[PDB]
RNA sequence: UAGGUAGUAGGUUUAUUAAGAGUUAAACCUAGCCAACGAUCCAUAAUCGAUAAUGAAAGUUAGAACGAUCACGUUGACUCUGAAAUAUAGUCAAUAUCUAUAAGAUACAGCAGUGAGGAAUAUUGGACAAUGAUCGAAAGAUUGAUCCAGUUACUUAUUAGGAUGAUAUAUAUAUAUAUAUAAAUUGAUUAAAAAUAAAAUCCAUAAAUAAUUAAAAUAAUGAUAUUAAUUACCAUAUAUUUAUAUGGAUAUAUAUAUAUUUUAAUAGUCCUGACUAAUAUUUGUGCCAGCAGUCGCGGUAACACAAAGAGGGCG
């Protein structure tokens, strides 16, 4: 079933937009159909040439707009400026004699 | 260990690399041992037709 | 999910076909490893139907056999059973609407019935 | 499984399960199994070729002993001869899939069955099998497609040219009568190449009135009017623990073979003495 | 020999050399004993019977000391009801198997 | 003492003497020839006996002991054939007596070499039809029928089962003309089942030979006291074997999960107490093992169990 | 594969099944009666002989066997709430719930293992 | 390894502990305790099963894999927090590498992977879709647990083609068709075979080529994935999987008459004196070359060495 545009999101480019994590330079594998994308499933997708974790996140918020859940860019796990949990106490140390 | 080296005629120098199996030639007294002869430096004897595994030759292919 | 007791799918079977094991453990032993009670399994491949059996119009089943009272009672005594576990309980009707989250949440076509 | 070769040798005179020809002869000139002026371990051996020749030549010896089963069966009538017990060995065989369509005689062979339900046109309770190594229930039905029993059971369907040329003799045959009689419908081959509507037409004689010797409906994968194999009678053995039904070709697998006071269900060419030096050398591997 | 097919009782004779052990044996579990032993029972209709030999397996010896064993340590059920007075059923022949 | 001993025949036969270098032919071979007699422009070896297909309700298995390896009549006398020593056939001078006198019970044995293996009686399609009705229209019980007849209750019912399947085929009209003719040709070669002659009658007190039954016991009773099947059956710890002949002659909660317009699939919950159900731990692995357990689905594919 | 004929021929073990009452109720009066009758003495006795001394830190007899009171066990693990009417929102109301399901199960299960005992 | 033992054996008390106890610490007594049915001492070894192997069984063997228990996370000691730690933490020392040179950091027995050792044991893979785990109120974040694929015949299993098949021409409502010319491989000249083996012939099926549609998962999410499976030009519409009728797809003759993708087959390796299954024979070598589990074989007649032929196993 296909949802309306709403008016913060009217277009497929500003859905991308919205939604981030590197969905912009993908305007050109789907033009602005907005009932294409929204019916639009994985193996087509894939067909298409998208990546996976792309591809994974487009239809996830897809779901959540047809669901009226709030979409935005939560953005993927980062590590520690210093180091992950393991490689910090030798990181640490080498910053601090740097400086 | 005293190896035993079957098959017509060998090539095995001061020096070559040996693989050495559990076998017993028998009329050798005190030699409880074969050479593996497809392996190593030990060649596979040549111009053998029948039971070539137990030597090493290979496969003549036409 | 929560808690120290758990109830949880212990995977079993080969690659590729798995099979599911209902176990009440503790959270911090592996997955596979030995729990302190099984409950019962859980085959998530449905058993597939006839050609005519489709055109007719039944369903497919998964197959869950189940110790429902020692569930219950380890339910009672508070083991949190996990996502797809208690998913599981739901549709058998042990648990209640209570423990459907947001996303889970359509006319019904089947209705419910012990039968023998 | 074991590969097909020298099956149907003379100078070996194995008696395979098939209605060949060459078979038939194996059969015929075998005689028994002698086991005399022999060791126990040569007997031993003579056995296992023997016997195993029949019941499962396509099995690997491994996979055979794996499969094979100590514990005989057989039943007490409870009502006189006595009951060979060691003539079911090869019991366990007949259970298979494939060794029961061949007692049916849904096929002309073992292998031959094999390749009929890998290619898918057995069924056993409805459900297609494509599966050799299924095993029988008693109770469970098993149905080949009427086309391949048909071919099984029939005679060779003849290449286009050879029916033309039995055709030929046929009608010279006849010319020749014909003069005969009167003292108290030619075809020429060369021309007529691959022309089949035009041999029909050419040819009528009063035992075919179109169709060449081979080729009555050549869409179908066998002999013209339908008639039987070449040497079919010799092997037609109808089985106890198989119920057919030969219009359909639909078969009830009601019992798994087993041994009475008078005989065994177990259908064999070899004597009890035989099976019992099979068994022996199968219980201890050939120890 | 018993139901024409195995001997009575499990035997255990000693003829010179070789010990000989024969136990009896349910019918369709076949001879199930030295080479010598077999050929011997092939001959005088055993069907059924295991055993082993121990010590000496001198295969004269063997063939000597088995039939020997037959004739003399072998008792009929009929010859010891007899001798004791009494009556010796065979249960399985009862029940008809 | 054991030879690598090629399977010429048993039976006399017109060996090669001496022969033109070219043709290369065996004794064997030879063997095979004389045993086919000539074969025709068609391909049928016509005077070879087992060639045609007997239309009598007579099998027509081999007696290579019998006629001593001479297989070959006159197709439309069915008289006896010999090779003599000119190329052509002719018939024999002495009359075989072997041929002649022949016993019921050989008639119906395949292989000459095995006298326990017979051939099956085959039934007549109005003796199944009349089965067919007894058990559907009429509504005996199948133990009474096979008591009628001589058959064994499940040869009944396979029998049964096969009737209301061909009567099926007949309605869609799929029984073709070409398997009519193989199933009368079937017929014709396979004796009939008389259902009044005790002989060819099934033996239905047939029950299966248990274990504890097999091993032997014997006991030391008072000369005078009495040892039934009964007495006999207490010792050995079993039923009766007419019980056990009489009773082969002769709950649990389940849950179904609601199916809401979406879902695929219900969920069936079996009971099961606690001890019992799950898959146990530290079981033997037996994939890599030649003992593996090889099972079948509901489709008939093969399936590890 | 050789010692799992003592076991019914099971490969693998499944966890001991663990006793809902993990002592005798008081409902089971055989059992109270076998542990209270006198206990024996001379070659096949129990405790210490009338007469005899024990050391000096330790206890003479054994502890005694707590006896579940089942209704008691219930009332305490499973209390129904006092405060009977207070329930507004959502979530708590399907926390109620939630109890209301553990006290129903826990209290058949303890009700049931007492009966099946 | 024949004597061992001096907190040793036992009693009385105090501390420490949640709590027993020469467990530690302290104090005072008694003279014990263990041992040739093996003490003390040394050496080796992670332990085990409803696991695996083998046996008729009692047992014996393994402890890779599945699971349960232990101990360790380069080596040794101690401390802190804690219900529980001599923690893969911290402290100090020991060994060996890094820079950043500092009352520094690291230690792959986490996953890949490298060098070494060795007869010998894999990808510097993909995904969090599933099942778990941690954080978060949730949104969803992390996850070399895990699930998947990769390499490796290490193991098991299924397939890895069936039926017919001993010649080639030429002549002339029946039917044993019959003559004639030609040819015919390695052996061998008859029980010496190789050989129904080939080649042909009939019939499929895999793979391919197109079309379709699961299931692992549902609220949505599928790494595996050119997924398994099914159909053979697709769909609907009747009956009981088969059969027929429609709708459209298509192409030549002159909208409707016959058709409907394509299509195969390929095994080693050991052995043939007896134990031990292998009789069709022949050549070479000459106590040499070589064979050999065991007895033995080779000195011109070698069934044993090296080969051809034929044969027997397993595959
Ligand atoms: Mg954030
Ligand atoms: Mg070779
Ligand atoms: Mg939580
Ligand atoms: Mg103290
Ligand atoms: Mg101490
Ligand atoms: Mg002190
Ligand atoms: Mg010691
Ligand atoms: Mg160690
Ligand atoms: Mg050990
Ligand atoms: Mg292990
Ligand atoms: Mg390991
Ligand atoms: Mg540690
Ligand atoms: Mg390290
Ligand atoms: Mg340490
Ligand atoms: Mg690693
Ligand atoms: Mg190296
Ligand atoms: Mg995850
Ligand atoms: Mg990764
Ligand atoms: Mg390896
Ligand atoms: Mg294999
Ligand atoms: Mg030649
Ligand atoms: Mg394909
Ligand atoms: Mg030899
Ligand atoms: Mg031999
Ligand atoms: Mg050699
Ligand atoms: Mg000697
Ligand atoms: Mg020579
Ligand atoms: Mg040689
Ligand atoms: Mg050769």
């Amino acid at each position: 079933t296909i949802p309306k545009p709403s008016d913060q999101v009217p277009d497929v480019d500003a859905f991308l937009n919205k939604i981030g994590r590197n969905c912009n330079e993908l305007k050109d594998t789907f033009e602005n159909n907005w009932n294409n994308l929204f019916q639009w499933d994985s193996k087509i997708l894939k067909e298409k040439g998208v990546n996976i974790q792309q591809r994974k996140y487009i239809l996830k918020q897809v779901h959540n707009y047809r669901n009226n859940r709030p979409i935005h860019e939560i953005k993927l796990g980062k590590k520690s400026f210093f180091g992950g949990e393991r490689k910090r106490k030798a990181f640490t140390a080498k910053w601090k004699a740097e400086n | 260990v005293s190896a035993y080296i079957p098959g017509e005629g060998h090539d095995a120098q001061e020096h070559s690399i040996v693989y050495v199996r559990g076998g017993r030639c028998q009329d050798l007294p005190g030699v409880k041992y074969h050479v593996i002869r497809g392996a190593g430096d030990l060649s596979g004897v040549v111009n053998r037709i029948s039971s070539r595994s137990k030597y090493g030759a290979k496969k003549p292919s036409k | 999910t929560c808690g120290l007791v758990r109830i949880r799918l212990a995977r079993f079977g080969r690659k590729n076909s798995p099979v599911y094991n209902i176990v009440v453990a503790n959270s911090r032993k592996a997955r596979d490893a030995k729990p302190i009670e099984v409950l019962g399994t859980y085959v998530p491949v449905p058993s597939p139907v006839t050609k005519r059996e489709l055109k007719r119009g039944v369903v497919p089943i998964k197959d869950v056999k189940l110790d429902f009272d020692r569930t219950k009672y380890w339910i009672g005594v508070g083991a949190q059973p996990s996502e797809t576990v208690t998913k599981l309980l739901r549709k058998a009707g042990i648990l209640n609407d209570a423990w459907a989250t947001s996303k889970n949440s359509r006319k019904v076509v089947f209705e419910r019935m012990e039968t023998l | 499984p074991r590969k097909a070769n020298l099956l149907k040798s003379l100078a070996r005179g194995r008696v395979r399960t098939s209605f060949n020809k060459y078979n038939l002869f194996n059969l015929y000139k075998k005689g028994g199994v002698d086991l005399k002026s022999k060791s126990l371990y040569q007997q031993k051996w003579t056995a296992k070729q023997e016997t195993r020749a029949y019941h499962g030549e396509h099995l690997t010896e491994k996979r055979w002993q794996t499969v094979f089963k100590p514990k005989l069966d057989s039943v007490a009538q409870l009502d006189i001869k006595e009951t060979p017990f060691l003539l079911q060995t090869f019991a366990v065989l007949e259970k298979r899939l494939d060794f029961a369509l061949f007692r049916a005689m849904f096929a002309s062979s073992v292998r031959q069955a094999r390749q009929f339900i890998l290619h898918g046109n057995v069924r056993v309770n409805g459900v297609k099998i494509k599966h050799p190594s299924y095993t029988l229930k008693p109770g469970d039905m098993f149905s080949v497609k009427p086309d391949k029993v048909l071919e099984a059971l029939g005679a060779k369907k003849p290449s286009f040219q050879e029916a033309l040329k039995i055709d030929k003799t046929q009608i010279v045959l006849w010319n020749k009568y014909v003069k005969e009689a009167k003292t108290e419908d030619p075809i020429k081959l060369s021309e007529l190449e691959g022309d089949e509507p035009k041999a029909r037409k050419l040819i009528n004689l009063p035992w075919q009135k179109n169709y060449v010797y081979g080729r009555q409906d050549p869409k179908k994968p066998f002999f013209t009017p339908w008639k039987p194999r070449p040497f079919l009678s010799p092997f037609a053995i109808l089985p106890h623990h198989l119920e057919i039904s030969f219009k359909t070709c639909h078969a009830v697998y009601l019992r798994d073979p087993v041994a009475r006071p008078g005989q065994s269900e177990v259908i064999s060419p070899f004597d009890v003495p035989v099976h019992e030096r099979a068994y022996m050398y199968y219980l201890r591997n050939g120890k | 020999r018993y139901e024409n097919r195995t001997i009575y009782g499990d035997i255990d004779f000693r003829y010179h050399g070789v010990k000989l052990h024969l136990r009896s044996a349910k019918p369709g579990f076949g001879l199930r004993v030295n080479h010598v032993i077999f050929e011997i029972c092939e001959c005088a209709g055993i069907k059924d019977l295991s055993g082993k030999v121990y010590k000496s397996r001198n295969d004269m010896n063997i063939a000597k000391g088995t039939i020997e064993a037959f004739t003399k340590a072998q008792k009929t059920l009929d010859e010891v009801a007899l001798g004791r007075g009494k009556k010796l059923v065979d249960v399985r022949k009862v029940y008809y198997s | 003492f054991s030879r690598r001993r090629i399977a010429y025949p048993f039976y006399p036969f017109k060996k090669l003497g001496r022969q033109h270098p070219k043709k290369h032919d065996t004794n064997l071979k030879t063997a095979m020839r004389q045993f086919l007699g000539p074969k025709n422009y068609k391909g049928e070896y016509v005077m070879n006996k087992y060639f045609t297909v007997p239309t009598n309700h007579v099998p027509n298995y081999i007696k290579p002991d019998l006629e001593r390896g001479q297989s070959l009549e006159h197709p439309v006398t069915k008289k006896p054939l010999q090779l003599r020593y000119d190329g052509t056939l002719g018939p024999p001078p002495v009359e075989n007596k072997r041929l002649q006198n022949i016993f019921k019970d050989r008639l119906l044995q395949p292989f000459p070499s095995n006298p326990h293996c017979k051939t099956n009686y085959v039934l007549s399609p109005q003796l199944k039809q009349s089965i067919f009705e007894e058990i559907t229209v009429e509504g005996l019980s199948a133990q009474q029928v096979s008591q009628k007849y001589g058959l064994k209750i499940p040869r009944v019912e396979a029998i049964v089962k096969l009737v209301s399947v061909e009567n099926s085929w007949n309605r869609r009209n799929r029984v073709s003309s070409d398997l009519k003719t193989m199933d009368e040709t079937l017929y014709r070669m396979f004796p009939v089942f008389d259902s009044d002659a005790s002989f060819k009658r099934e033996n239905l007190s047939e029950i299966p030979v248990p274990q504890k039954t097999l091993a032997s016991r014997f006991l030391t009773i008072a000369e005078s006291e009495p040892f039934g099947p009964v007495d006999a059956a207490h010792v050995l710890e079993l039923e009766p074997a007419v019980e056990t002949l009489r009773n082969l002659s002769t709950n649990t909660k389940v849950i179904y999960g609601e199916l809401v317009e979406g879902e695929r699939s219900q969920y069936k919950f079996t009971n099961a107490k606690v001890g019992k159900v799950g898959y146990r731990y530290g079981s033997g692995n037996r994939d890599n093992k030649k003992d593996r357990r090889i099972g079948f689905n509901k489709l008939g594919q093969m399936v590890y169990i | 594969g050789k010692g799992a004929a003592k076991y019914g021929f099971k490969s693998g073990v499944f966890p001991t099944t663990r006793s809902i009452l993990k002592s005798p109720t008081t409902k089971q009066t055989d059992i109270i009666n076998k542990v209270k009758s006198p206990k024996p003495k001379g070659v096949l006795g129990i405790g210490y002989a009338k007469g005899v001394k024990h050391p000096k830190g330790s206890h003479r007899l054994s502890p005694k066997v707590n006896f579940i009171d089942v209704d008691n066990l219930i009332a305490k693990t499973v209390a129904e709430p006092q405060s009977i009417k207070s329930s507004n929102g959502s979530a708590q109301k399907v926390r109620l719930q939630k109890a209301e399901l553990r006290r129903k199960f826990l209290i058949e299960a303890f009700r049931k293992e007492e009966a099946r005992l």
